[PDB]
């Protein structure tokens, strides 16, 4: 699990990240 | 056969009915 | 009504259980469980 | 008078004296 | 390479305290 | 209403309870120095601590025949 | 054979076998 | 109900009779919740003052041996039972008070009327929120401290051999359990404990922060120093200078809050959240599945002499924990261990 | 043994000293 | 569970520490709070004691047979301690080391005598009385004060230690150990 | 330990120190007894 | 609007989309069911089915397949040692298959549900506003689950038309699956008894098929409508979430405890088996048979089978691995190739001193050499100074019989430590290591990760019951109170 | 190379994918 913890790591932020930005511009375009 | 420890069942849920009774009765005699 | 006041009931309260408290605490010298 | 607040002090009050005067007892029991 | 890892991270993480922080939403007195 | 406050004060309420607090204070100390709660509990004395067969402290080690086991193993 | 024999063998190893724990009431 | 006639029967009658204003609510929820929680507060003080713990144990929990608060506790019925509930009437005990009491069979009784008054109180808080119709968050907060009952009273016990590994009702019990579970478990490495710790000490950083800052931020309403007299419990006014605090964190911490709904439902959700993840990690040690090893750092540690760290420090401190725990702890394994196989350092 | 006794009289009169001051002042009129 | 009433108000039964106690042909003082343990260190044991806050204050009793008449028969205090290094334990350390100073070549533990005694009983009979101090390489609990008594039975040749740590003997166990040294009568 | 003249005072001066403890539960008592005035 | 934590109560409302989303949840589990056993089989080692099974592989769906029936593969091969020569449709990746035929129909199916949403079918003809018949939908729902629980208890199990289960013998050394019969009495009750199933199974479907019946006949009451928040279809979703959560602290525990339906050889033995000396005690009692009439302990050991010896081991319980000790067993501590034979221990004078047992608390364990009367002869010398328990003085060898080592003693004392140190934890076994690198530590069994992530989500929905139980029962000041 | 190649696309796959993602929904909730 040396670089398993890498992408398991990487996609523990990626998903939340992407999801939480999305959400967000989607409140912040409507002024 | 009929086990002492099944004896101890029935016993203890005709305790359990009685035990309901006496809680119904405490709350209907105000 | 009122002839014993609340604060000479609460200071009796108060003194029977810090009383006792003092004798709970002389019992951890003495008999059981005291370490003699 | 027997009310709810009645039995609800009693059954809290009455036990726990008599335990009260047990462990006042239990103190002074020697070895 | 965890090493890498970790500092990245932890810089990442004191940074966006600084971004929500100095970069935050402004309060309204309306 | 009676919240707390007359009752306390009521010469009333003091009387009937001059003698009902000392009678379960002493029935409380009478109940442990006249050992019934040894008795009907099966708590261990000082005295009777260790039975002359085991100087160590004791194991059920069951879980069906526990009960003569105890019996046994107890301080009669 | 013997059930004795083979619970005095049991005890060595371990303390928590269900025929230690069976009719040991007699130890 | 219901703009129809709805003739007045036996539970018209027992309802009508229930939810009303007393000094103790009893309503339908203190059908349970009264008897359960009487048995439960009534069998522990009863343990910590008479039971002894010498046939169950081995030990003294309780002050007709001398024992003092601490030391007294309601001990945990034998492993050899195993996982029974120990009835009174059942195989254990048959019948049988007097040598029921020295089963431990009371632990178990106690524990069972202690979860259904948890689930009785928490129906009691149901009942009140219906009766008089506001949300039941005392409620929905009230759900993590049944949860941790649960993850630690039966779940760990459930899981592993018996009562005997779970807690026993009392202090030093209790200290003794934390102090199983420091050797046994690792239980400050779990990721769920920390988790719960973070939560728990952000609960008393909200609680201490927002009374503080509540009593500090007031507005005037004086004319007298006292300035508790100077809140009217009728009033549909602010008391306290929401917009200067905002201000005041700010400019100390850099964030603060603008919203007191959102900052009284963050304080609700600290303490849930840890506690409730602190009850999944100990869910997860009921299995003997740990945060206790981490391989890297061992395998490094058992290749290298010189590679000391503080968690290898603990690793081998744990084991010290186990190999001084087993004899006296467990009488049921009999582990004559002797003096010498005890690890140790120089000297001491 | 007498100093136990002569303790135990001694603790009465300091715990009574204050409620007899404090009782007497609330029955003797007042300004306490 | 029979029916008596409390001990109380009736002053304290034990308060000097020592309960006495006799088994096969001997008798002496065992400690009130000590608990005996069934781990049997030598193949020849019929009565050990054990603290049971540390194992280290522990003491037992040897009834291995004689060929010989007596303890005088053995000779000088020396000559019979010299026979018995078994009691005190061997070193499972066998490399050979420098590098911890004080000690022997290739020995990480010594025996230092601390003293010799010659007590006679009522009418005839020696009992040699010893104290050794068994310290070791890095001198765990400050090492250990070995106090030996012997003495000759119809045959069964009685030995005795009361093992315990040098912490112990200055933190209040030295009385309690000399209490049972002197009390290890065997008639 | 005392002298021969003040031999007897001993149970005296064992009640001495929980003068200042009592005094302020006498404090309590008093603002008590003026109602929380 | 609607908050990130609401996003689903769009279609609290709209019963196409929650007939949709549904549709789409099932598809997503059945592709996920498909493709894991699809990646378990691809990662499957069926080199030895007896030293290593597949709960030493971290197999989690697959011992659920041949519970209940699916042995074979095509692949040619069959986990109890026969090869299929003629495995059928219904292999492993075969199901995989259907799993994933299915998902893309129901996938297709939520799509369809989702573009067509104002189906008159959720319109009631009295007044045209959004409305579903509750109490005849649970009669329909309840019909068919009785139904088809008769079903799966009179046909797949009973084995006249279907392939029954899989049972195994106490010990789970042999294992099948057959057909079971009945079983009607208490025996039938008993939890370990595979006869009850069938039973359990036929007179469960019976009664769900008459209380769905009488559900399809009598009307609910206005009182409990008005008490249980009836007209909610939270109230639905909140008694189902509690049926689900009870049904998981059931299976949590039947898998701890285990069961009929929880084979040993599938999933893996219990820590309880071991903490309760099960195995041991077989291999004993079966040296102790065939010892006491001669042929003595020297030979009949490899009268043992191989199996046994490989349950009599710590590393075969589901309760030794961590939280994080992530994978298969095989990963934690290699593959089994052999047994070495029981380790007997004797010391210098003669008596059979014996190794004592790792509790299954431990990580670690001192390694004690006790006699038959219970006291401890020996140990591994943590001091080594004034020591005299020490091997190296008392002098123990060690002697093997019936496994690739047979009579053959060793007296050197660290090799006596070493192996006194490998039999601490039960039975003597060499694992291959280098070929997966294994790290050293246990792993858990499928049956320990089972438990621990329905305990889990057992906890989770308990606190999704409150709070939907909050939610059914307070649907009418959510946004605020009356103020008045 | 086995496991960097997958951390690099990763990466690539991800990144510039959220900035589009950003961009998109940053213009979708406006009208
Ligand atoms: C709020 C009321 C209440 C409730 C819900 C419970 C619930 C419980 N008690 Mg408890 N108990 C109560 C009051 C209550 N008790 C009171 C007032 C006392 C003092 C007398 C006790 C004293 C007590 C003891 C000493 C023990 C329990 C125990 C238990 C647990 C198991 C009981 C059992 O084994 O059978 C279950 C009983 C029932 C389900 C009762 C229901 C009766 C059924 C529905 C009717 C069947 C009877 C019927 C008449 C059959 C006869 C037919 C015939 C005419 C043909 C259980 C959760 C045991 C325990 O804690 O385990 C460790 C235990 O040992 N209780
Ligand atoms: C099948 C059971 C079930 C169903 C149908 C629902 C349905 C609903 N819940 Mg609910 N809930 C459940 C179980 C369930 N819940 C459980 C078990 C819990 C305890 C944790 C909760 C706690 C809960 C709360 C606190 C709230 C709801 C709310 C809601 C409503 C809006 C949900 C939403 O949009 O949030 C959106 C959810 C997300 C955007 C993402 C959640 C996914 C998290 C981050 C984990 C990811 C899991 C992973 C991807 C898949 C694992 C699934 C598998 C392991 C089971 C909705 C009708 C809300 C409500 O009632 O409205 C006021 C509300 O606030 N639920
Ligand atoms: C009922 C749920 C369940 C259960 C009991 C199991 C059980 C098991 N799985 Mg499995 N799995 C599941 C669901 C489940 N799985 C799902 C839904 C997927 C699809 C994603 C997989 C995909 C999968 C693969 C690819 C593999 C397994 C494997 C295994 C076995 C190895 C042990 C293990 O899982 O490691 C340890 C378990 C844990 C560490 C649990 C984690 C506890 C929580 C979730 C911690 C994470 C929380 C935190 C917020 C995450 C942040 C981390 C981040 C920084 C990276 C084991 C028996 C392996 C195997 O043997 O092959 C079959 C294997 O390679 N599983
Ligand atoms: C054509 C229907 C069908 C069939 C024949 C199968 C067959 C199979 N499935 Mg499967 N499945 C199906 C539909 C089907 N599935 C659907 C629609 C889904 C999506 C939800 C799934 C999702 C799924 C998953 C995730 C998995 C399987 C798995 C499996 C295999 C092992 C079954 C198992 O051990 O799980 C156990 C099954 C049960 C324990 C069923 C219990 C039913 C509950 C407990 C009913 C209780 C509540 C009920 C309302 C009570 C009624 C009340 C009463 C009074 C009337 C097996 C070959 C497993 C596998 O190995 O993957 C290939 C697995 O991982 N399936
Ligand atoms: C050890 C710490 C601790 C204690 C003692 C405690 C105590 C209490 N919490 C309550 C409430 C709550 N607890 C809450 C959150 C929290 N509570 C926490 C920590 C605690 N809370 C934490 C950390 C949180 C954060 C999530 C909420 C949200 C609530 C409430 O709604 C409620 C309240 O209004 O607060 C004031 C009260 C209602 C209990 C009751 O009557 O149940 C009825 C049932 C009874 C009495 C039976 C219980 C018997 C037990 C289970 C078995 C016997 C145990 C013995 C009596 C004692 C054993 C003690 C030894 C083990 C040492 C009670 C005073
Ligand atoms: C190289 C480097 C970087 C070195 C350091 C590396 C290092 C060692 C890193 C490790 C640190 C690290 C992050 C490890 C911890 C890991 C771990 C435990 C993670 C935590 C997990 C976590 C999410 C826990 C969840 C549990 C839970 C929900 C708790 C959260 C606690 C929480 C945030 C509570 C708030 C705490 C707090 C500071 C309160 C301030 C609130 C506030 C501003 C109120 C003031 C206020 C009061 C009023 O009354 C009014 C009216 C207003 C208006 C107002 O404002
Ligand atoms: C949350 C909401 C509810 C809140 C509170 C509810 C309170 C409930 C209080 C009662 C809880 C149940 C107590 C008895 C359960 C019991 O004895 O189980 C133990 C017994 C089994 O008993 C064990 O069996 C083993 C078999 O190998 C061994 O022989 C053990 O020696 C034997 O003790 O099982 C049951 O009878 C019920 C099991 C089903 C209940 C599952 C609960 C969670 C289980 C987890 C298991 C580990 C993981
Ligand atoms: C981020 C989210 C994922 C975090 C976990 C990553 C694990 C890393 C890893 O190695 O994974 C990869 C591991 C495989 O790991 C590898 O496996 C190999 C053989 O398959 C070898 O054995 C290797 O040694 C091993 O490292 O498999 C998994 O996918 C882990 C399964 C995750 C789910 C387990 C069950 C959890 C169930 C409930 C938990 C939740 C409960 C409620 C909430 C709390
Ligand atoms: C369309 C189509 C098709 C195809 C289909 C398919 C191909 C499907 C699939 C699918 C798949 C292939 C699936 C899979 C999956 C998976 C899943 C679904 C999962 C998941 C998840 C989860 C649930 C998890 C969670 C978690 C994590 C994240 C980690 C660990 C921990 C936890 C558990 C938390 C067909 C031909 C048929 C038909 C026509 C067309
Ligand atoms: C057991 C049991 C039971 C039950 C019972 C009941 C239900 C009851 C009760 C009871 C109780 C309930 C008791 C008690 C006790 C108590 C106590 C013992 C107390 C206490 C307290 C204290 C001691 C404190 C004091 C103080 C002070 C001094 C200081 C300050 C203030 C205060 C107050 C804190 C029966 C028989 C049925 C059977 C089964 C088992
Ligand atoms: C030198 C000397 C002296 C002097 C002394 C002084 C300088 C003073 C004092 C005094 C005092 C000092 C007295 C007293 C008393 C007191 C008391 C007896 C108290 C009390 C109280 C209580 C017990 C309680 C309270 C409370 C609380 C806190 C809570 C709530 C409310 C109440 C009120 C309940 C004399 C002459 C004696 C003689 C001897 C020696
Ligand atoms: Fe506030």
């Amino acid at each position: 699990v040396n670089i398993l913890g890498l992408t398991a790591t990487a996609l523990f932020i990626i998903i939340p990240t992407s999801f939480l930005l999305i959400l967000y511009v989607k409140t912040a375009a409507s002024e | 056969s009929v086990t002492p420890s099944l004896k101890n069942f029935l016993l203890s849920l005709v305790a359990g009915a009685v035990v309901l009774a006496a809680i119904a009765g405490a709350v209907t005699a105000v | 009504i009122g002839r014993i006041p609340l604060w000479l009931v609460g200071t009796v309260v108060g003194l029977l259980a810090i009383g006792l408290l003092a004798i709970f605490f002389y019992g951890s010298y003495v008999g059981l469980g005291s370490s003699l | 008078i027997f009310t709810v607040r009645w039995l609800a002090i009693h059954a809290i009050a009455v036990p726990t004296i008599f335990f009260l005067g047990a462990i006042t007892a239990m103190q002074f029991i020697q070895r | 390479m965890e090493a890498l890892v970790y500092t990245f991270l932890l810089i990442g993480t004191l940074g966006i305290i600084f971004f929500s922080i100095f970069f935050r939403e402004p309060p309204r007195i309306a | 209403e009676r919240p707390f406050s007359d009752i306390l004060t009521s010469i009333r309420y003091w009387v009937i309870h001059s003698i009902t607090v000392p009678s379960l204070f002493i029935a409380g100390w009478l109940f442990v120095s006249t050992g019934l709660a040894y008795d009907v509990f099966g708590s261990p004395r000082p005295n009777e601590y260790f039975t002359e067969d085991r100087q160590d402290a004791p194991l059920i080690t069951d879980r069906f025949n526990a009960l003569e086991q105890v019996k046994k193993l107890s301080a009669q | 054979q013997r059930v004795r024999t083979v619970l005095d063998m049991d005890d060595p190893a371990k303390e928590e076998t269900v025929k230690e724990l069976r009719k040991d009431i007699n130890n | 109900i219901g703009t129809y006639q709805e003739k007045r029967t036996w539970f018209d009658d027992a309802d009508d009779w229930l939810r009303q204003d007393r000094f103790v609510f009893v309503g339908w929820s203190g059908l349970l919740l009264l008897p359960c929680a009487y048995f439960a507060v009534g069998g522990w003080l009863t343990g910590c003052t008479f039971v002894t713990s010498w046939y169950t144990h081995g030990l003294a929990s309780s002050y007709i041996e001398g024992c003092n608060f601490l030391t007294a506790a309601v001990s945990t019925p034998a492993n050899s039972l195993g996982h029974s509930l120990l009835f009174v009437w059942g195989p254990e005990a048959q019948g049988d008070l007097t040598r029921w009491f020295q089963l431990g069979g009371l632990w178990a009784f106690v524990a069972l009327h202690g979860a259904f008054g948890l689930i009785g109180f928490m129906l009691r808080q149901f009942e009140i929120a219906r009766s008089v119709n506001l949300r039941p968050y005392n409620a929905i907060a009230f759900s993590a401290p049944i949860a941790v009952f649960v993850s630690v009273f039966l779940i760990y016990p459930l899981g592993q051999s018996g009562w005997f590994f779970a807690p026993s009702f009392g202090v030093a019990s209790i200290f003794r359990f934390i102090l199983f579970f420091q050797g046994f478990h690792n239980w400050t490495l779990n990721p769920f404990h920390m988790m719960g710790v973070a939560g728990v000490l952000g609960a008393a950083l909200l609680c201490a922060i927002h009374g503080a800052t509540v009593e500090n931020t007031l507005f005037e309403d004086g004319d007298g120093a006292n300035t508790f007299r100077a809140f009217n419990p009728t009033q549909a006014e602010e008391t306290y200078s929401m917009v200067t605090a905002n201000r005041f964190w700010s400019q100390i911490f850099g964030v603060a809050f603008s919203n007191k709904r959102w900052l009284h439902f963050f304080m609700l959700f600290v303490p849930v959240t840890g506690l409730w993840m602190s009850a999944l990690g100990v869910v997860g040690l009921a299995l003997n599945l740990r945060a206790y090893d981490f391989v890297s750092q061992e395998i490094r540690a058992a290749e290298d002499p010189e590679f000391e760290t503080f968690y290898t420090k603990n690793i081998l401190l744990n084991e010290g924990i186990r190999a001084w725990m087993a004899a006296q702890d467990q009488p049921h394994e009999k582990l004559t261990l002797p003096e010498e196989v005890l690890p140790r350092g120089n000297a001491l | 043994s007498l100093t136990l006794i002569l303790q135990l009289v001694a603790l009465f009169a300091v715990v009574a000293a204050g409620p007899l001051v404090v009782v007497l002042l609330s029955v003797r009129g007042g300004n306490l | 569970a029979y029916g008596e009433g409390a001990n109380v108000f009736g002053r304290v039964t034990n308060k000097s520490g020592f309960v006495p106690y006799a088994g096969d042909s001997f008798a002496l003082l065992l400690p009130s709070k000590w608990n005996p343990s069934d781990e049997k260190e030598v193949d020849s044991i019929v009565l050990r004691y054990a603290d049971n806050f540390d194992a280290v204050n522990n003491v037992y009793v040897i009834a291995q047979d004689t060929d010989k008449s007596s303890i005088q028969d053995y000779g000088s205090p020396e000559e019979f301690i010299s026979q018995f290094g078994y009691l005190l334990g061997r070193q499972a350390w066998a490399g050979q080391t420098v590098s911890e100073g004080g000690f022997d070549a290739n020995k990480v533990s010594s025996a230092a005598l601390l003293g010799v005694a010659t007590e006679k009983d009522k009418k005839g009979k020696t009992y040699y009385k010893f104290e050794i101090l068994s310290r070791t390489a890095d001198g765990n609990e400050g090492g250990r004060h070995q106090l030996v008594k012997a003495t000759v039975s119809n045959g069964k040749l009685y030995l005795l230690k009361v093992q315990a740590g040098d912490k112990r003997w200055f933190k209040g166990t030295d009385k309690e150990c000399l209490g049972v040294l002197d009390s290890f009568t065997v008639v | 330990k005392l002298p021969e003249a003040y031999a007897p005072f001993s149970p005296i001066v064992d009640v001495l120190p929980i003068i200042p403890v009592l005094f302020i539960l006498l404090a309590f008592v008093w603002q008590a007894s003026v109602s929380f005035r | 609007g609607l908050p990130w934590y609401r996003v689903h109560t769009v279609v609290i409302n709209d019963p196409g989309r929650l007939i949709s989303v549904h549709l789409m949840h099932t598809a997503l589990v059945a592709g996920w069911a498909g493709a894991m056993t699809l990646f378990e089989i691809a990662v499957f080692d069926p080199s030895d089915p007896v030293l290593n099974p597949m709960w030493r592989q971290g197999m989690f769906v697959l011992p659920f397949l041949t519970r209940l029936g699916v042995t074979q593969s095509w692949g040619g091969w069959t986990i109890s040692g026969e090869t299929s020569s003629n495995p059928g449709i219904w292999s492993y990746e075969g199901a995989a298959a259907s799993h994933i035929v299915l998902s893309g129909l129901l996938f297709l199916a939520s799509v369809w549900h989702w573009v067509y949403w104002d189906l008159e079918l959720f319109r009631d003809p009295r007044t045209g506003k959004t409305a579903l018949d509750l109490p005849k939908i649970f009669g329909i729902h309840l019909f068919l689950a009785g139904l088809l629980c008769f079903g799966f208890g009179a046909f797949h199990v009973t084995g006249v038309f279907g392939p029954g289960i899989w049972v195994s013998d106490p010990y789970g050394l042999t294992g099948s699956v057959q057909p079971v019969a009945p079983s009607w009495g208490a025996e039938g009750f008993d939890p370990y008894n595979p006869g009850g199933v069938p039973a359990h199974h036929i007179a469960a479907g019976i009664l769900g098929v008459l209380a769905g019946l009488f559900h399809l006949c009598v009307r609910p009451s206005i009182r409990l409508y008005f008490g249980l928040s009836m007209g909610s279809i939270e109230s639905v979703l909140s008694s189902s979430i509690a049926a689900v959560f009870w049904a998981a602290f059931v299976v949590a525990g039947t898998m701890w405890y285990g069961s009929a339906a929880t084979p040993i050889e599938l999933f893996g033995p219990t820590r309880y088996q071991w903490d309760q000396g099960f195995f041991q005690q077989e291999i004993q009692k079966r040296v102790a048979q065939s010892t006491s009439e001669g042929l003595s302990v020297s030979e009949a050991w490899a009268k043992i089978p191989e199996k046994l010896a490989f349950y009599d081991y710590i590393g075969n319980n589901p309760a030794k691995g961590g939280l994080f000790r992530t994978g298969a067993m095989n990963s934690g501590d290699g593959i089994a190739v052999g047994w070495l034979g029981h380790a007997s221990f004797k010391d210098q004078e003669g008596r059979e001193l014996f190794v004592r047992r790792m509790p299954t608390f431990f990580e670690t364990f001192p390694v004690v050499l006790i006699d038959k009367d219970g006291v401890v002869r020996a140990d591994v010398p943590f001091r080594k100074a004034e020591s005299k328990y020490s091997i190296e003085q008392v002098g123990v060898s060690v002697t093997f019989y019936g496994g690739e080592l047979n009579g053959l003693t060793f007296t050197d004392p660290s090799t006596v430590k070493k192996y006194a140190r490998k039999a601490q934890l039960g039975e003597i076994f060499e694992f291959d290591r280098s070929t997966l690198q294994s790290d050293g530590v246990f792993r858990s069994s499928p049956r320990g990760w089972f438990t621990f992530g329905h305990l889990s989500f057992a906890l989770l929905f308990f606190f999704g019951h409150i709070w939907h139980g909050s939610r059914t029962i307070f649907r009418d000041v959510f946004a605020g109170i009356d103020e008045d």
